[PDB]
């Protein structure tokens, strides 16, 4: 366990309304 | 079950347990050993982030509303612009995240639906 991830393929889940 | 699921917070492995009995709801990641816990206000959560279904990666996160509206200097022409705070949680099972990612959203939608 030294480095086996991927924070580059993360996405955003669908959520009603969009106050961005 | 749906209001609970274990995840990784800051390289640590704990338990993420959602509290839908509140208003706004609330998330709570507690270490497995009981060294620390992180609470989340799904309301304050600017948005909900979670690994896609196409990606075997099992991880969920909640972004926090930032005060970037300021974005200014201090005096030496530097740059402050307060950075955003997001709660990242790495799950060791797409089942947990699948049961969690739905919970948060299940509630979130109620904030907009109730908005």
């Amino acid at each position: 366990d030294l480095e086996v991830l991927s924070e580059e393929l993360f996405e955003d889940v669908p959520t009603k309304s969009q106050i961005s | 079950p749906s209001h609970s699921g274990a995840a990784i917070f800051e390289k640590v492995s704990g338990i993420i347990a959602i509290n839908e009995d509140v208003s706004p709801a609330e998330l709570t990641w507690r270490s497995t050993d009981g060294d620390k816990v992180h609470t989340v206000v799904l309301s304050t959560i600017d948005k909900l982030q979670a690994t896609p279904a196409s990606s075997e990666k099992m991880m969920l996160r909640l972004i926090g509303k930032v005060d970037e509206s300021k974005k200014r200097k201090d005096n030496e022409g530097n740059e402050v612009v307060p950075k955003p705070q997001r709660h990242m949680f790495s799950f060791n099972n797409r089942t947990v995240m699948d049961n969690i990612k739905m919970t948060l959203q299940q509630i979130i939608s109620r904030y907009k639906d109730a908005d």
